[PDB]
């Protein structure tokens, strides 16, 4: 039937209130700062290396992805802020690599493009981190993976941090070997010069493409040949495109220039015989009834004041409709059913500290979402986990452990978004990074640490007051201020969205408004895989 | 004689092409299982940044580069040489004809949009303009080697000749199998390296073009 | 039948040769150094903290594991050298934690014991690394996991390197939640005081044990209660054993002291209903015909001289018998069939640089071992991958890629042992760390880097000579020596077994002789899991 | 997206060239000869037996199949040339039986009709061969099978060649028993008189139909009753339709005449509850850009001259589009991706002798087609396998063995078409008859033998010259001509399309032009079955 009317969420905020004006101004300042930083990261290695990249007839890497995907298609870039002030004097825009999800010939493909304008395309340790994150996104979601090889190889001064470990560079080839055994098609397009470790990236591909007078593959370079042998050889005579397409047989297609290689890539993807099948149910899409500059005004920059998380769920779902599950029992957690772009979503959000009733409500809701095969969207705004003697007497530990067990055993596509603070073990309960969500984005006001700066400063102040009163010396106000400034300063600097996103702890600082669109894009890629049956472990009753 | 197109007319041609590509995207979606989904809207919505598409249109003999920025509100900002136009519009049908509805810098117009192979036709009440889409080299490109190690029966051409593509240059027999070489290339032969009755080997060059 | 006679490997080495005397003396020096270093690491946090640990009636952690396992059982410790000079002035013996495999009530269990004598049992980032390595060893091999909780919590100054990432501390609880869904039993024994993040380790256990007046569980400590509330509470009144066994219900068994807790642990393991089933075939065991102080004499300390790898395979297999597969085609790789302790092993070893014929032989042998469900033992002694113009013309890249694809897709229990150098992408082909072997041990003469020190020094010398001759300045012998000393020094320091094993890049520097016994122990644990069917990807022909 | 433009194959041939005129004239002569031979085979047993068949109110068998299938439907006859000059003075048109694939009530059914005008409908050994071929076509493709029983029984003088072996007559009932266990519906329509071995063909049917005063079933005839007992009984009193429908219960439906029986057959097929499901992806169909009288001109009759196989692939695929895989490495094999009638096809064709590079390219392409579940169309034009001392030194044997292993392990619907010669073990590599393709058609210029006539004549001439020079006698030109005429004559006669298709070595000589339509029909039937996962054996590297 699906025809009767249903009430909807949402409250029109007081746009004249000075709290709204201050929250709106401060969040707008954060978003403008984000805008100008990503416009500086977009240029890449600078105009000198861009001139030397276009003087060789090479398309710039963002132009390569622009000519590769379907015309007019949205590109979802992942981890644009990697390597941001991560090395001391070495400015590495984008990590050196451009990874994202796009629509190629009607198929959602995962694209990995070596930016050669930044340090010769050399692999930094953060470049390997970003690449392995992209490859497990492609394996979780069953996305066909496209590589645009134009590297330079590991970065020798940092070679330890690139070479031997489990999640170091060689894992890349592991990821291409396993994904080929699962029918997830791997295409490599040699547009540059992979050398001596990176030459396995074209050689382990199910179907390969190379470019004449521009693309070289060899396991050993002309310096290594001139040192070990003494035979002078060039690059094109040693591992050029004519040699590899005609004699050795490493490359499978041959391309005149860059546009021909991207055209051939689209042909190879079109002949993959892939047909998308959704097992979830879809309703005809709709729109939120409230705009998202109101999310600028509602949420704001200060983490001291709380807000209602329902005013976020009114702004991001279809029709602003939301079936709230167990609405009065433990209202520090808001769990309900909504739809984004037709997809059914089970939305879990925070409203305060987590009592035991909140953890029981969360465990029940995650079990419902895994029994009905509904995806889960977690929204994190956490302060902590409700300290007190009575609550530890009640067994607040086993209830948080039940929520952690049900979140970790869940097989549905989970997506985390950190709309505020994310501190401590509550971060584990609300499906943080270590619990394998599909995607994890953050907002530019978020903070993430092991505790807040004030919590660390105040428990260290009380503990040192306790041990000095056992000692006997005078612990004054100035000693307390000299005790409290570096703890607050360190937890503020290292809890930033830019500190967390300089690594690949999160998949990218996103704008609040774009939040709605971004979630839809994320969920679309996550529905490219069939949904497995969830089986939980032992619930500690 | 033919007159050059105005920059506004190039904006209309670029918009018609972009909307035609959208139409193809929409009719693909109508056949998809994954209906209503994002990626189907040809919005060009990049994350935190804008998308600019650089296309080239051929106006008569001359090429013009148009940089099309996709705006968040569905409009386009098209910069042709230096001048930026605010370009909006859509397609609509009346019977069996497709019309392009434009608004360029606040100036509304309507023209019939017909795209036949490479040529964009705009039929308006002030004239008719034909703008061509350039064809890339790798769609318009369509010396020789010996197939095996055999003896040559008959040569055909010498230096100073001219053959056109799909021409017999040589016939060679290799373990009793008559192989007639042909020309993918073109021009004039400068040297024939093997005279008739000699032994040619595998992947050995037969003739040459200078 | 199994009765007819078969020739055997092995050559009696020239014990009077001065090469044998020098190789034996230098390897004996390495092994004695290893012995005294591990005897210093065994004491732990020192005599002051050991006195304050035994003054509270607590068993020391090595005594806990000694009273937990079956009487007389061998214990296989993993990563004894973690944290060795890894932090600047902070000496962290064993990482702060003692992980290994033992035999409890007849079952091979994996034991994880928090050493509380070293920095209060606080979690360093290497402690989290070592713990997560132990937990994936337990998940690969289906070993029931026992935790002896006596922590202190994360280490705040290092909190970033412990808290948020994917393979940071919270992953631990993910690993206990997934393993409980697979019937891999998790027992936690609270012998100490887990606090506020570590309290999930007892709370997520399938069956728990706690100790009176000694074991406290709480999600919030008495400093946090005294700061947030202002209520003074102790540790035992807040989260003691009587409160948790009687009112809250977190603990399931109750123990008087440490011996009672280990006795109750053995009871809980005995009532797990686990019965080991081998799917491989077993023959009656035998012994090598040659001793392993001969391996001291054969292998030695210098990596310049080669040796025969067959003289290693004569010293570690049963009966010194070895069916060599494809013995003449590409004899820089030695692949054959042997047995250790009855178990059938497919042994792959090196003898030089890897030509394309060696990679083809390796791919064929790994396909045979996965076709017959035979385990694989890889022995790494690699210099490189055979540079030259002709070999890159032959397609040496696609042959190494075929070996990497067959090694990465293989489902049999693989065990790597690095008996010499392990440099570069050959390390990826011979199943290094990133390709998920079961265990990876090294010998005390091994080196592992991205290239040798001489390769890096010499290719950088030739490249800088090439660019200065394009420049014009004089590059003399002294400039070359000042160019070649820090490259050699850095690649020698960071290629060590102690540098690689201070992290958890390898599961432990082992003695050469003990090598035989250690492999048998490793293979026994790896046969606790049924063997899955291998399916490879696309072989690049 | 699927919208951008792609280059296409095809060259307009020189229609004025005298080579084109001679090739066109000779192929047109072959096709006209084929036409008049099949128009003589169509009449059947001749006008006397056709008059005695229509004098009993019986529809002729081609009229039966014309009234059985959907109106206007194309019928694909298989093996129209069986029994062509296969017996000495016995002319057996069509083998005595008419087998094909048709469209009945919307379902692709396999129809087997006993032509009773040719020798009483008696079973010749070639009739049993043709019938068992039809039944395994129905089992491979999951086609419901319809029998139109109007036999006479085995052919006694030939009884050995019909009775005892594995693939002799009794296998028929095996094939109906196995196919009924798999839900492949078997309908028998008794229109004639099956007798004493053939009476199991109606009795083992899932649903049966019989005709009054015309259809008799008995396990023993009136001669056998009159000999063994002495009781005179007729045919209709012994095993008529009234007796079987009313008392014995062998028949399930009862029919007045032939039209009623075919109407009831269409009812029985309509109530089978079968719904066709395609697992491949379909694109909207198109047409070749070049006609196929150009295939007459291109291919011609002489096997000495080569042609380009790409000019065949331009003439048979949709849009003349063809994504060529690995186009320069080993160009004596042409492998690519195309579409016929919307179906995705992987096309493998020949261009000369098979070097080792050609076999490696073929193995890679067959692995891609089985990895993506794409059907395979093999086009055979083989001379041999590249003799030489160097090539045997390279290991040309193991590369052909790799292609044979990947072709034999492949689970996709393979279809072979022999457009030229097919000699020797290359015939095994390019998926000949013994490697179980779905269908195998040939062109009227093809030759198939164990070697060419000239190869056999010339190696026997050189070997006998070698042994006579060891002997000493004179081996002249006339002795060589008397040595070379019967070898050439025998290999020319027994290599014919009519010699190969008089048996059921191939499913029928087809016209070149009709080739396009025929392949589409074949592929449609082959997609009536779901596609299984391919698992290969051991690739000899
Ligand atoms: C055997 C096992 C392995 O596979 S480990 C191999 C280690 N990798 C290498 O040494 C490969 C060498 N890399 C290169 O491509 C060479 O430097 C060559 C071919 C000369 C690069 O040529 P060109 O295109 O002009 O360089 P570029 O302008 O892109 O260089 C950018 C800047 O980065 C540097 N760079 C590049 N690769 C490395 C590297 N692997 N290690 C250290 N530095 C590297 C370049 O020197 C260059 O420095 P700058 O930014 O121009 O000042
Ligand atoms: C929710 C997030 C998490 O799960 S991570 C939270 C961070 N963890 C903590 O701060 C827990 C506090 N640790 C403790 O156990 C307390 O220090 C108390 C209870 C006082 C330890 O008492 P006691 O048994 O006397 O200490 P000990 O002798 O074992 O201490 C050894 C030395 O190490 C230190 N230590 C211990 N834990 C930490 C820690 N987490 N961060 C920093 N330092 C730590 C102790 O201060 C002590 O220093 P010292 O070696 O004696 O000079
Ligand atoms: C126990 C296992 C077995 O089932 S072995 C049993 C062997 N089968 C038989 O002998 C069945 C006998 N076949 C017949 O149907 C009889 O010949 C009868 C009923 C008389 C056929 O009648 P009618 O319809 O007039 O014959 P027709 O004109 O169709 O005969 C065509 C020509 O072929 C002959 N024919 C037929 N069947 C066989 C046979 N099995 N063996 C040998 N010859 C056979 C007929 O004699 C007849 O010869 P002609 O072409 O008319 O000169
Ligand atoms: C003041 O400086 C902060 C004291 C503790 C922080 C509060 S107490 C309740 C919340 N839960 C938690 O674990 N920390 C938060
Ligand atoms: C001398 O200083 C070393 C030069 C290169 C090292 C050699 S060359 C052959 C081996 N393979 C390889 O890649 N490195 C080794
Ligand atoms: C001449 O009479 C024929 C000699 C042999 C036939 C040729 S040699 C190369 C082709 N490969 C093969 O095995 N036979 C063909």
């Amino acid at each position: 039937y699906h025809g009767d009317s249903v009430a909807s969420l949402g409250t029109q905020p007081d746009l004249g209130s000075a709290l709204y004006q201050e929250n709106y101004k401060q969040m707008k300042a954060l978003v403008n700062q984000l805008h100008e930083r990503v416009e500086h990261i977009k240029l890449g290695g600078g105009e000198k290396a861009r001139a030397l990249h276009i003087s060789r007839g090479k398309l710039l890497p963002r132009e390569r992805i622009d000519n590769l995907i379907d015309p007019g298609s949205p590109f979802l870039e992942l981890s644009q802020f990697a390597g941001y002030q991560l090395y001391d004097n070495e400015e590495v825009p984008g990590g050196g690599i451009i990874t994202g999800i796009g629509r190629v010939s009607g198929v959602e493909c995962m694209i990995i493009a070596n930016d050669a304008t930044v340090k010769g395309g050399a692999y930094y340790p953060v470049t390997v981190k970003k690449q392995l994150r992209a490859q497990e996104i492609a394996m979780q979601n069953r996305l066909p993976c496209i590589y645009l090889v134009d590297s330079g190889g590991a970065y020798l001064p940092r070679q330890a941090d690139v070479f031997p470990d489990r999640d170091h560079f060689g894992r890349t080839f592991y990821n291409q070997a396993i994904m080929s055994s699962k029918n997830i098609a791997q295409i490599a397009v040699v547009m540059g010069s992979c050398t001596a470790g990176g030459a396995y990236v074209p050689a382990m591909a199910d179907e390969n493409i190379i470019v004449r007078k521009q693309g070289t593959i060899f396991l050993a370079g002309p310096p290594l040949v001139k040192a070990a042998t003494g035979e002078e050889v060039s690059a094109e005579d040693l591992g050029g495109a004519d040699l590899h397409c005609r004699k050795s047989g490493v490359s499978d297609h041959w391309a005149l220039d860059d546009h021909h290689a991207l055209h051939l890539t689209r042909k190879v993807v079109r002949n993959l015989n892939y047909q998308k099948k959704l097992d979830v149910t879809i309703e005809p899409s709709e729109e939120p009834l409230f705009p998202a500059d109101e999310l600028y005004g509602i949420v704001g920059a200060n983490l001291k004041r709380s807000f209602d998380v329902r005013e976020v769920i009114a702004r991001i779902v279809d029709g602003s409709r939301f079936t709230e599950f167990k609405a009065f029992y433990g209202d520090t957690l808001v769990t309900g059913f909504a739809r984004i772009f037709g997809y059914p979503v089970g939305i879990v959000g925070n409203n305060g500290v987590l009592f035991s009733e909140s953890a029981k409500k969360g465990t029940h809701f995650v079990q419902l979402c895994c029994q009905r095969n509904i995806p889960l969207l977690f929204l994190q705004n956490i302060t902590g986990f409700m300290v007190g003697r009575e609550y530890e007497a009640e067994g607040i530990a086993k209830d948080g452990a039940k929520m952690v067990a049900a979140v970790a055993c869940a097989q549905v596509p989970k997506i985390t978004l950190i709309i505020g603070g994310s501190y401590g073990a509550g971060n584990y309960g609300m499906c943080g990074r270590a619990y394998s969500p599909r995607f994890l984005y953050i907002w530019p006001n978020a903070r993430i640490s092991v505790m807040g700066g004030e919590q660390a400063a105040n428990v260290l102040a009380t503990i040192t007051k306790d041990q000095r009163a056992r000692e006997g010396k005078q612990f004054s106000s100035a000693d307390e201020a000299a005790l409290k400034e570096p703890i607050i300063k360190k937890f503020e600097e290292e809890g930033n969205p830019y500190y967390s996103s300089a690594r690949v702890w999160d998949d990218g600082i996103i704008d609040p408004a774009d939040t709605r669109l971004v979630l839809g894009l994320s969920f679309s890629a996550a529905l490219n895989a069939p949904i497995e049956k969830t089986d939980f472990g032992i619930f500690r009753m | 004689s033919r007159k050059a197109a105005a920059k506004e007319s190039l904006c209309q041609a670029a918009l018609g092409l972009i909307l035609k590509e959208k139409a193809m995207t929409d009719t693909f979606t109508l056949q998809a299982h994954d209906q209503f989904s994002p990626f189907s809207s040809s919005s060009g919505r990049r994350l935190n940044i804008s998308y600019t598409r650089n296309m080239t249109l051929k106006d008569g003999k001359n090429n013009v580069a148009i940089a099309v920025t996709y705006n968040h509100d569905g409009s386009y900002s098209m910069q042709i040489e230096d001048k930026t136009f605010q370009v909006l519009g859509n397609l609509y049908s009346e019977g069996d004809c497709t019309y392009l509805k434009c608004s360029v810098n606040g100036v509304a117009s309507k023209a019939k949009l017909i795209i036949l192979e490479n040529t964009i036709y705009l039929f308006s009440k002030e004239g008719s303009i034909e703008i061509d889409i350039p064809v890339p080299k790798y769609l318009s490109s369509v010396g020789p080697l010996a197939p095996m190690t055999g003896t040559i029966e008959k040569v055909f051409v010498k230096a100073g000749d001219k053959v056109k593509a799909g021409d017999s240059l040589m016939v060679m027999i290799a373990m009793k199998m008559e192989h007639t070489i042909k020309s993918p290339k073109d021009g004039t032969v400068k040297k024939v390296f093997y005279r008739e009755g000699a032994q040619a080997n595998r992947h050995t060059p037969l003739v040459e073009f200078e």
